[PDB]
């Protein structure tokens, strides 16, 4: 299906000045099929990109190939890992004679860890490993096509999430321990996504848990797909306004920090109430050092309420809970925030969110299908000092 | 009942995630999309992306293995 196309100088400056206009750091992925006779990665497109970056004084990181794992299906051509590394070391040696000669390189982006490509990336890292700052792979749970309502709902589907980590660290720790691991794209479902899903409320369940679960597991940063574009699972409509997504996208932004604790249900299901637990955000001028952020899924078709350990039970907490605005339920494509719709002010301006203090010493409620942030007040955690 | 109990390690940290551990990508296939320069240069897209600054913006997916950067094209 995939023919080559082109871009230009002018795409280039209009995905930096978007990047460098939004205060985001850009990271750009190379063409990793351009080869020569003898299967070797033939930098000299790449060349061309990076002195003209250099020209403009761009700051850019670098990967190289998109799920090489697939190249074989893709374009008829197989890189085994060990290849791929040396392509990876190529680029560095350009990198390092650039203009931004500490520039950042990140790969391979292999996507979930099955078999073949476990076996691509443990060969990739023990050749190419040491040039790269990050190790990146891809997830996504479905295939938009056929996923159901259900599917978004199902704890049996997030926990899938779980082992796909949990061998992403097994390749890691056997070749390059310590390196960091990034989620370099992910999301609910590919094919695009799931229409009427993956840009509801419903898509919800599976940001946040993933989110929760990469924190708790120790990846360090989560790439979501997509910010703008094609499909659904967009953050931002057609229209440029958000989804669901975007305005719980926000509220881990400015509540959740950097520190990550854990948290737990006793009883110990632990299956259809998930929970969270970081230091809240330093960043944000309502708290302060001390001060924990809970972040909380229940998908029991009840309310639940959660009681908070000793000894927090009777500090102030702020709640945060997202509930889709009707009549559309969990497909809605607009939320609340504390009773509140979530929407812009004008096109410059995000409106504030605004927390619903509660009564010190209570149950923390979580209505069914809902998830919320619990921000606890003079928390007064060392930790998080 | 429908109460449930809590318990919290808060001890140290468990780990540290970047600064960044929320971020977005743009997939490589927009590139091929004619409003390119229309869509990234919206106003209110940019607000939006504002928001959840600091963060990566990873420009990749299938097509970043499609594409060919040509320095004469306009
Ligand atoms: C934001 C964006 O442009 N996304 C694209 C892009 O997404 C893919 C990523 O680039 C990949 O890195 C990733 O790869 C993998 C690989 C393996 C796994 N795995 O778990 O094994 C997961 C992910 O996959 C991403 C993905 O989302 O699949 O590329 C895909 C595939 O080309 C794009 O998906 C297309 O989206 C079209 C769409 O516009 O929604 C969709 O189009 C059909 O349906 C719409 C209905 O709205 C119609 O308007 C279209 O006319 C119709 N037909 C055609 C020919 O376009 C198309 O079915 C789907 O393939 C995704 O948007
Ligand atoms: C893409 O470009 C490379 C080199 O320019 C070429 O070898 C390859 O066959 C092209 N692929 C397609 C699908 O046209
Ligand atoms: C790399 O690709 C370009 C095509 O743009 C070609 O002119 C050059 O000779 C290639 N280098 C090798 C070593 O094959
Ligand atoms: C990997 O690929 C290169 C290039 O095709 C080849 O020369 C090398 O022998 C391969 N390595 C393994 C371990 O198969
Ligand atoms: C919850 O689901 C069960 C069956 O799976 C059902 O019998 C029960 O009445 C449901 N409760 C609500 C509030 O919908
Ligand atoms: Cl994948
Ligand atoms: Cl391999
Ligand atoms: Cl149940
Ligand atoms: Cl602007």
């Amino acid at each position: 299906k995939f023919k080559n196309s082109t871009y230009s100088r002018s795409s280039v400056d209009v995905l930096y000045t978007f990047a460098n206009c939004s205060g985001l750091d850009l990271i750009f992925g190379l063409n990793a099929l351009l080869r020569t006779a003898d299967l070797q990665w033939n930098s000299s497109n790449a060349q061309l990109l990076l002195d003209y970056c250099s020209s403009k004084g761009y700051n850019i990181s670098w990967e190289l190939g998109n799920e090489p794992n697939s190249f074989l299906k893709k374009a008829d051509i197989f890189i085994n890992g060990s290849q791929l590394g040396e392509d990876f070391i190529q680029l560095h040696k350009l990198l390092r004679k650039s203009t931004f000669k500490n520039a950042k390189l990140y790969g391979p982006d292999v996507g979930q860890p099955r078999r073949k490509t476990a076996k691509m990336l443990k060969s990739f890292l023990k050749a190419g490993g040491e040039v790269i700052d990050s190790v990146t792979w891809h997830h996504y749970y479905l295939n938009g096509r056929t996923a159901t309502r259900e599917d978004f709902l199902n704890p049996d589907v997030l926990d899938i999430f779980i082992s796909s980590v949990q061998k992403v660290f097994q390749v890691v720790e056997s070749t390059r321990p310590g390196k960091k691991v990034w989620l370099g794209e992910t999301s609910s479902a590919y094919g695009g996504g799931a229409p009427l899903l993956s840009d509801t409320f419903a898509a919800g369940f599976m940001w946040l848990d993933k989110l929760g679960l990469s924190a708790r597991m120790g990846i360090e940063v989560v790439m979501r797909q997509v910010f703008f574009g094609a499909g659904n699972y967009h953050l931002v409509d057609e229209n440029f306004d958000p989804l669901p997504d975007y305005w719980l996208s926000l509220l881990f932004k400015k509540l959740v920090g950097t520190k990550v604790l854990m948290a737990s249900v006793q009883g110990s299901k632990r299956r259809k109430l998930r929970v969270y637990l970081h230091c809240t955000n330093t960043d944000n001028p309502r708290y302060k050092e001390g001060d924990l952020t809970l972040y909380a899924i229940n998908l029991h078709n009840v309310t639940k309420y959660l009681r908070l350990p000793y000894p927090f039970s009777n500090k102030q907490v702020d709640k945060y809970l997202l509930r889709p605005l009707g009549p559309h339920g969990l497909l809605s494509k607009s939320v609340q925030l504390n009773g509140l719709t979530l929407k812009m002010v004008d096109d410059q301006t995000l409106p504030p969110l605004m927390e619903k203090p509660l009564r010190p010493g209570s149950s923390l409620g979580l209505p069914a299908f809902s998830y919320s942030f619990f921000v606890i007040r003079n928390a007064k955690v060392a930790a998080c000092i | 009942q429908d109460v449930v109990d809590l318990d919290f390690f808060t001890q140290e940290p468990l780990h540290l995630v970047s600064p960044s551990f929320l971020s977005v990508t743009i997939d490589a296939n927009l590139a091929t999309d004619p409003r390119f320069l229309i869509l990234l240069g919206s106003p209110k897209l940019r607000t939006l992306a504002r928001g959840l600054s600091p963060a990566y913006l990873r420009f990749g997916g299938t097509k970043t293995d499609f594409l060919i950067f040509d320095p004469k094209k306009e």
